[PDB]
């Protein structure tokens, strides 16, 4: 629960510095596969699975 | 670093579907349809 809580909150905060990262995971569209797929390609390696 | 690379990689991404937002007395507003 704690490496969750820590993960969560580098993710926010890479969030709030990547400002366009930020835009293209909250678009609205109602695709998600390329979104899922942005994501994973900047971070699936990095963070835990939870 | 790599937050380029994988932004670049989204734009490049892209029977397309999108859906309408807004709409009023003739203004229709569509998100969606990145290639219109």
């Amino acid at each position: 629960l704690t490496n969750l809580a820590d993960e969560l909150a580098s993710v926010a905060k890479l969030l709030l510095s990547e400002t366009a990262l930020n835009k293209h995971l909250a678009e609205p569209t109602d695709d998600s596969a390329p979104k899922v797929r942005l994501l994973e390609r900047l971070l699936s390696d990095k963070v835990s699975a939870t | 670093a790599d937050i380029e690379g994988a932004i670049e990689d989204y734009v490049s991404s892209f029977e397309e579907i999108g859906t309408v937002i807004d709409a009023g007395d003739g203004i229709a507003h569509v998100e969606g349809l990145p290639s219109v």
